[PDB]
C-alpha cells in the first residue's frame, strides 16, 4: 500500500469530500438559471414580486422545477468585467419597458444595451428571455403620442398591435448570431398572472435545445 | 478469381476506415472533457462494440468467403458465430437504449436527466449488453447440444438453428422486428415533440432521417433473407448470403459517422485530433 | 462539547451488553470516532475504530469479530455492543474524536468513560517509568522506545502522546511527534528520533501531575505504552 | 474654478512625466545586456485536481507551500493538498458568485468573497470541526474583486467600487479608505514587509497605498487598457501588471517607471493573472487563449510556454519556495506544474 | 466634484509627485543583484532532481 495509518484515513476523508460534493453539483446543475437584466427603474420590482448592495437571488417554483433569478442589474458598475460569471445561465430575462418613449430618451441606450449583451461571447448559446412590460401605460401614450419620434425609421401607422409587433422585430433583429440562439418576445402588464407559465413554456423550450446538444444531435 | 481479390481491397479499406473512426472516438470520449457526460457513455460502449466487430469479424467472415468455405477449422466457426451476434446485437440494443434516452430527455426533459445518475445508466448500459449474451449465446453452442449432433458442416460455416423456422424467426424477432417497431414510433415522438423554430424542427427531421433510415436499409436486406433461407435452400443462390452479409457491418461503421457528423464539437476534436498526429 | 458515554456496570460473564455515548457539539458524521479502554489497574487498550459514515471498521486482535461496533449520525451517538464478554474484558471505557486530514489533531476529545465490570509482528511501545517522583519547578524527561519505526517515509512520525490526571478523562498533548494540541500550554516540548522518543517538560507546575501513554498511529491496532506515575 | 484647477493638474502632470524622463538613465533592457540566457524551460504537471464542477475563477497558496484554496463558480471552496491529491475542506458557500480566495498566513482563516459585495472569512483550526464563517464583511458598494491577509487580525480588500478597504477583525468594520482611484479595482498583492500595496483599476492606472497611513504614495499610469493582475517583486521593490491589452509590465517603486513591456506579437488575449516565481527571475502570467506563459524578467525574452487546460486560466500562483506553480483555468480542474 | 474633488485631486498629486525618484541605472542593478544572489534558491530555476522535489509521486 505504501500509505500510512493517517494517509488511508486522509485517502477516506477525500473520498466522501467527492461523494458529498457530487451529491450538491448534481443536485445544482438540475437547478435553472435565469439571468434578469434591464435598465434602471425598468419595472424589475414588480415583476420579481410576480413571482413570489450585490446580487439578489429569488427561488420560485413553477410546475415542480428549482428556479434562479439572479438580479445583478442593481451593481452599479461595469457590466463587461463580471458578465463572463454568468457562463451557463439557461436564459436571460431582458425587460424594457415600452411606454418609456418620450421619456433624452433611453430606449435607444437600452437598445444599446440588448446588442451588447446579445452579441456578446459569453452570451453566445444562452437564448434571451425577452420581456416588454407596461403595455397598459403603452397603449395609452400611443393614442395620446405618436411613436415615431424615437424611431424616425418607423413609417408605419397608429395601431397599437401594427407598433408593438414593429418595436418587437426591431429588437429581435439586433443580433448577428442569428441561428445560435433565439428571443422568446412577450407582452405583460401588472394584471397578468401567465407571466410564470410563459417563463416555464420557454425554460422547456431550451432545455430541450440543451439536451440536444449535450448529446451532439445538433 | 480475379474479381475476389480487387474487392478484397476495398473490403480492407473499409475496415480501415472502420478501425480508425472507432480509434478515434472512443479516445475522444476520454481525453475530451466536454464529452465526457453521462450522455456519452453509451456512445462509448458503441464504439466499444464497433471495434471488436470491426477487426474480428467481418474480417474472419472475408476470410472464410474469399475461399467459398472455411478451410482453416470447424472449431474456429463453433467460436465466431458465438462471438460475432453477441455484439452485433448488444450495438443494436445499445442504439436502441439510445433511442429510448433520447425520447425520455425529449418528452420528460426536467425529470428524466435529474432521475438517471452514473449508476442508474451502468445498471442499463449492461443490461443491454448482457441481454443479447444471455439470449443468443447459448442459443448458439447449445441447439447442436439439445440434438447431440452438429447441424453445420466442417466446410461451411453458418447457424446451428437458422433452418427451423420456429428458432430462427423467433432469434430474428427480438433482434430485429422488435428495435425497428420501436426506433420508428420513438423518433416519430422526438420529431413530433422538437417542434415546441423552422430551422431546428427541420435539421431534427434530417437527422433522425439518416439515423433510422440507415440502420433500416442496412438491416432489412439481410433479415428478410435470414427469413427466406428458411424453407427454400433453392429459391435464393447462396452467394447472395456472402453479399448480404456486409450491410450490418457497413451500419457498424457509419454508426461512428452517423454519431460523430451530427455534433460540431465531435468534428472539432477530430480535427485537433489528425493536426496533433 | 461534551462525550457522555453510557452503559455497563455489575455485568456476569456471557452476557452482551451495549456501549453507547451521545455526541453533542461538533460534527459528529465528520469525525472518525474510536473506542479505547483501561482496565482498572492498567494501562489503555485499543478497541475498535469506525470512520466517517461507517466507511471503515478495524478492531483489535482481541475484540476481533467478537464486538459489533456501529454509528448513528442522525442521532449524534456512537455504538459498540459486546458479544460473550469475559473476566479479561473488564475496562474503563472511552469514546475518542479523532479527525484525519493534514495538519489535524487526531484523538483530541476524550470521553468520561464506562464503568465495565463482569465477575467469574505487533509495535511494541516500552516504558519503564513508573512510580517516579517529581517536584514542581523542574524538568522531567519521560523516556519512550518502541520496536518499529515510527518514521514513515511520508515525512512525519506517527508517535502521539497522552495525559491522565488522577481521576480524570485522558487529554491529548502533543499530537505528533514533536508538536502540541490546542490547550496545551508550551511547557510541554516533544523530542524523538527513530524508536526513540522524550517527552521534554522546560518547567512544570503541580497541576500537569499523572500518567503519560505513548501511541503509535503508524499501523493498526494502535498499540500503547505502560503507566508512568509521576509521585509529587 | 474648475480651469484654475486642470490647468494646474494638467501642468503638475506634465512636471511628473518631465521628471520621469529625467531619471531615466538607461532602460532594463539596456543594463541586461550580454547576460547568460534562463533557456527554454521544461515545465510538467505533477498533479491534477478533479474536485471542482464549475469555473475557477479564483486560488492562493499558503505559507507552508503544502496546502491550496479554490474558489469554483459553484457554491464550494475546497482546501486542496498539494503532494499528494486530497480535499482537507470543501466549505458550502453563501453565494455561488465568488471571484476571491486568500489562506491566512498561519493557515487559521480563509477570506471569501465575489458579486456579494460581502467578504466572508472562514475559520479553519476550529474545535468543533467545521468550518464556519468568522465575519461577514459588509460595507462594500460594488463586487469585491481580490482578498488579501496582512495577518489573523487584518485583511485588505479590493471591490469594484472606485475604493481599496483595509478591513478589521475584531469589529467588522473598516479601519482605512483608500478612495483614491476610478473604475473597477481588480486585483492587488501586498509586499513581503506588509506595509504597502498597489491596486490596478480598469482606469489603466497602478496606484501605490500605504497600509499604515492610509494615502496614495505613487500612481503608475502609461498602460493602455484595464489591468487585471498585480504581484510584486519578491525584493518588494518592483511589481509587474497585467491587463486585456495582452501586455505586461514591470513597474519599480523607487523609480516611478515602466522597466519592460512584456507583449508578443502572437498573443491578443489579455491576462488574467500573474505570480513572479521567486528570486525573481521568472514571470508567470494567465492568459485567455486556454493557455499560460512564463516570460523572463530581466530580458523580456520569453521561456517555454505553458499550456496543459483548454478554458480561459483565471489564476494561478507560485508557491512561498519557489517549488510549484498551480495554474486554475474556467475548466474544473487546476493544475500543480514544476 | 468640480471644486473640491479638483482641489483633493491636485492636493494629493503634490505628494505623489514630491516623491524623490532614483535612477534607473542604480533602481534596476538593485532588482538584477536580488536575481543573481537568489539563482540557487530558485526550484523553479534550476530543474531539482526527483529526490528533493515533494511532487515526485
Amino acid at each position: 500500500c505504501t500509505l500510512s495509518a493517517e494517509d488511508k484515513a486522509a485517502v477516506e476523508r477525500s473520498k466522501m469530500i467527492d461523494r458529498n460534493l457530487r451529491e450538491d453539483g448534481e443536485k445544482a446543475a438540475r437547478e435553472v438559471k435565469l439571468l434578469l437584466l434591464g435598465a434602471g427603474e425598468s419595472g424589475k420590482s414588480t415583476i420579481v414580486k410576480q413571482m413570489k448592495t450585490g446580487i439578489v437571488e429569488t427561488h420560485f417554483t413553477f410546475k415542480d422545477l428549482h428556479f434562479k433569478m439572479f438580479d445583478v442589474g442593481g451593481q452599479r458598475s461595469e457590466r463587461k468585467k463580471w458578465i463572463h460569471c454568468f457562463e451557463g445561465v439557461t436564459a436571460i430575462i431582458f425587460c424594457v419597458a415600452l411606454s418609456d418613449y418620450d421619456l433624452m430618451n433611453r430606449m435607444h441606450e437600452s437598445m444599446k444595451l440588448f446588442d451588447s449583451i446579445c452579441n456578446n461571447k459569453w452570451f453566445t448559446d444562452t437564448s434571451i428571455i425577452l420581456f416588454l412590460n407596461k403595455k397598459d401605460l403603452f397603449e395609452e401614450k400611443i393614442k395620446k403620442s405618436p411613436l415615431t419620434i424615437c424611431y424616425p425609421e418607423y413609417a408605419g401607422s397608429n395601431t397599437y398591435e401594427e407598433a408593438a409587433a414593429y418595436i418587437q422585430c426591431q429588437f429581435e433583429d439586433l443580433n448577428k448570431r442569428k441561428d445560435t440562439k433565439e428571443i422568446y418576445t412577450h407582452f405583460t402588464c401588472a394584471t397578468d398572472t401567465k407571466n410564470v407559465q410563459f417563463v416555464f413554456d420557454a425554460v422547456t423550450d431550451v432545455i430541450i435545445k440543451n439536451n440536444l446538444k449535450d448529446c451532439g444531435l445538433f | 478469381t480475379v474479381e475476389m481479390v480487387f474487392i478484397a481491397t476495398v473490403t480492407g479499406s473499409l475496415s480501415l476506415v472502420t478501425v480508425v473512426g472507432n480509434i478515434l472516438v472512443m479516445l475522444s470520449i476520454k481525453v475530451n472533457r466536454q464529452l465526457q457526460t453521462v450522455n456519452n457513455y453509451f456512445l462509448f460502449s458503441l464504439a466499444c462494440a464497433d471495434l471488436i466487430i470491426g477487426a474480428f469479424s467481418m474480417n474472419l467472415y472475408t476470410v472464410y468467403i474469399i475461399k467459398g468455405y472455411w478451410p482453416l477449422g470447424a472449431v474456429v466457426c463453433d467460436l465466431w458465430l458465438a462471438l460475432d451476434y453477441v455484439v452485433s446485437n448488444a450495438s443494436v440494443m445499445n442504439l436502441l437504449i439510445i433511442s429510448f434516452d433520447r425520447y425520455f430527455c425529449v418528452t420528460k426533459p426536467l425529470t428524466y436527466p435529474a432521475r438517471r445518475t452514473t449508476k442508474m445508466a451502468g445498471l442499463m448500459i449492461a443490461a443491454a449488453w448482457v441481454l443479447s449474451f444471455v439470449l443468443w449465446a447459448p442459443a448458439i453452442l447449445f441447439w447442436q447440444f439439445v440434438v447431440g449432433k452438429r447441424t453445420v458442416p466442417d466446410n461451411q460455416c453458418f447457424i446451428q438453428f437458422l433452418s427451423n423456422p420456429a428458432v430462427t424467426f423467433g432469434t430474428a424477432i427480438a433482434a430485429f422486428y422488435l428495435p425497428v417497431v420501436i426506433m420508428t414510433v420513438l423518433y416519430i415522438h422526438i420529431s413530433l415533440a422538437s417542434r415546441s423554430m423552422a430551422a431546428r424542427e427541420r435539421k431534427v427531421t434530417r437527422t433522425i432521417f439518416a439515423i433510422l433510415l440507415a440502420f433500416i436499409l442496412t438491416w432489412t436486406p439481410y433479415n428478410v433473407m435470414v427469413l427466406v433461407n428458411t424453407f427454400c435452400q433453392s429459391c435464393i443462390p447462396d452467394t447472395v448470403w456472402s453479399i448480404g452479409y456486409w450491410l450490418c457491418y457497413v451500419n457498424s461503421t457509419i454508426n461512428p459517422a452517423c454519431y460523430a457528423l451530427c455534433n460540431a464539437t465531435f468534428k472539432k476534436t477530430f480535427r485537433h485530433l489528425l493536426l496533433c498526429q | 462539547v461534551q462525550l457522555v458515554e453510557s452503559g455497563g456496570g455489575l455485568v456476569q460473564p456471557g452476557g452482551s451488553r451495549k456501549l453507547s455515548c451521545s455526541a453533542s457539539g461538533f460534527a459528529f458524521s465528520s469525525f472518525g470516532m474510536h473506542w479505547v479502554r483501561q482496565a482498572p489497574e492498567k494501562g489503555l487498550e485499543w478497541v475498535a475504530y469506525i470512520s466517517s459514515g461507517s466507511g471503515t471498521i478495524y478492531y483489535a486482535d482481541t475484540v476481533k469479530g467478537r464486538f459489533t461496533i456501529s454509528r448513528d449520525d442522525p442521532k449524534n451517538t456512537l455504538f459498540l455492543q459486546m458479544t460473550s464478554l469475559r473476566s479479561e474484558d473488564t475496562a474503563m471505557y472511552y469514546c475518542v474524536r479523532s479527525i484525519y486530514y493534514y495538519g489535524s489533531s487526531p484523538f483530541d476529545f476524550w470521553g468520561q468513560g464506562t464503568t465495565l465490570t463482569v465477575s467469574s509482528s505487533d509495535i511494541v511501545m516500552t516504558q519503564a517509568t513508573s512510580s517516579v517522583p517529581v517536584t514542581p519547578g523542574e524538568s522531567v524527561s519521560i523516556s519512550c522506545r518502541s520496536s518499529k519505526s515510527l518514521l514513515h517515509s511520508n515525512g512525519n512520525t506517527y508517535l502521539y502522546w497522552f495525559l491522565q490526571r488522577p481521576g480524570q478523562s485522558p487529554q491529548l498533548l502533543i499530537y505528533r511527534m514533536s508538536n502540541l494540541a490546542s490547550g496545551v500550554p508550551d511547557r510541554f516540548s516533544g523530542s524523538g528520533s527513530g524508536t526513540a522518543f522524550t517527552l521534554t517538560i522546560s518547567r512544570l507546575e503541580a497541576e500537569d501531575v499523572g500518567v503519560y501513554y505513548c501511541m503509535q498511529h503508524l499501523e493498526y491496532p494502535l498499540t500503547f505504552g505502560a503507566g508512568t506515575k509521576l509521585e509529587l | 474654478e474648475l480651469d484654475q484647477l486642470r490647468q494646474e493638474a494638467e501642468q503638475l502632470k506634465n512636471q511628473i512625466r518631465d521628471a520621469r524622463k529625467a531619471c531615466a538613465d538607461a532602460t532594463l533592457s539596456q543594463i541586461t545586456n550580454n547576460i547568460d540566457p534562463v533557456g527554454r524551460i521544461q515545465m510538467r504537471t505533477r498533479r491534477t485536481l478533479r474536485g471542482h464542477l464549475a469555473k475557477i475563477y479564483a486560488m492562493h497558496w499558503g505559507t507552508d507551500s503544502r496546502l491550496l484554496v479554490s474558489a469554483s463558480q459553484d457554491g464550494k471552496l475546497i482546501i486542496w493538498d498539494s503532494y499528494t491529491t486530497n480535499k482537507v475542506h470543501a466549505i458550502p458557500l453563501r453565494s455561488s458568485w465568488v471571484m476571491t480566495c486568500a489562506y491566512a498566513p498561519s493557515g487559521n482563516y480563509v477570506a471569501c468573497g465575489g458579486l456579494d459585495n460581502i467578504c466572508s472569512i472562514y475559520n479553519l483550526k476550529t474545535r468543533e470541526g467545521n468550518v464556519r464563517v468568522s465575519r461577514e464583511l459588509a460595507g462594500h458598494t460594488g463586487y469585491l474583486s481580490c482578498c488579501r491577509f496582512l495577518d489573523d487580525n487584518q485583511i485588505v480588500t479590493s471591490s469594484g467600487d472606485t475604493t481599496c478597504a483595509l478591513w478589521d477583525i475584531e469589529t467588522g468594520q473598516q479601519t482605512t479608505t483608500f478612495t483614491g482611484h476610478t473604475g473597477d479595482v481588480m486585483s492587488l498583492s501586498l509586499a513581503p514587509d506588509t506595509r504597502l500595496f498597489v491596486s490596478g483599476a480598469c482606469d489603466a492606472s497602478a496606484k501605490l497605498w500605504d497600509v499604515r497611513e492610509g494615502m496614495c504614495r505613487q500612481t503608475f499610469t502609461g498602460h493602455e487598457s484595464d489591468i487585471n493582475a498585480i504581484c510584486f517583486f519578491p525584493n518588494g521593490n518592483a511589481f509587474a501588471t497585467g491587463s486585456d491589452d495582452a501586455t505586461c509590465r514591470l513597474f519599480d517603486l523607487r523609480a516611478d517607471q515602466e522597466l519592460m513591456t512584456y507583449s508578443h506579437d502572437n498573443i491578443i488575449c489579455g491576462i488574467t493573472s500573474v505570480s513572479f516565481s521567486k528570486s525573481g527571475r521568472l514571470l508567470l502570467a494567465g492568459y485567455d487563449d486556454f493557455n499560460c506563459n512564463v516570460w523572463d524578467a530581466l530580458k523580456a525574452d520569453r521561456a517555454g510556454v505553458l499550456a496543459g487546460h483548454d478554458n480561459r486560466v483565471s489564476c494561478l500562483g507560485v508557491t512561498d519556495d519557489g517549488m510549484a506553480v498551480a495554474t486554475g483555468s474556467w475548466d474544473s480542474f487546476l493544475k500543480i506544474w514544476n | 466634484a468640480s471644486i473640491a474633488q479638483a482641489r483633493k485631486l491636485v492636493e494629493q498629486l503634490k505628494m505623489e509627485a514630491n516623491i524623490d525618484r532614483i535612477k534607473v541605472s542604480k533602481a534596476a542593478a538593485d532588482l538584477m543583484a536580488y536575481c543573481e544572489a537568489h539563482a540557487k534558491e530558485d526550484p523553479l530555476l534550476t530543474p531539482v532532481p526527483a529526490s528533493e522535489n515533494p511532487f515526485r509521486e
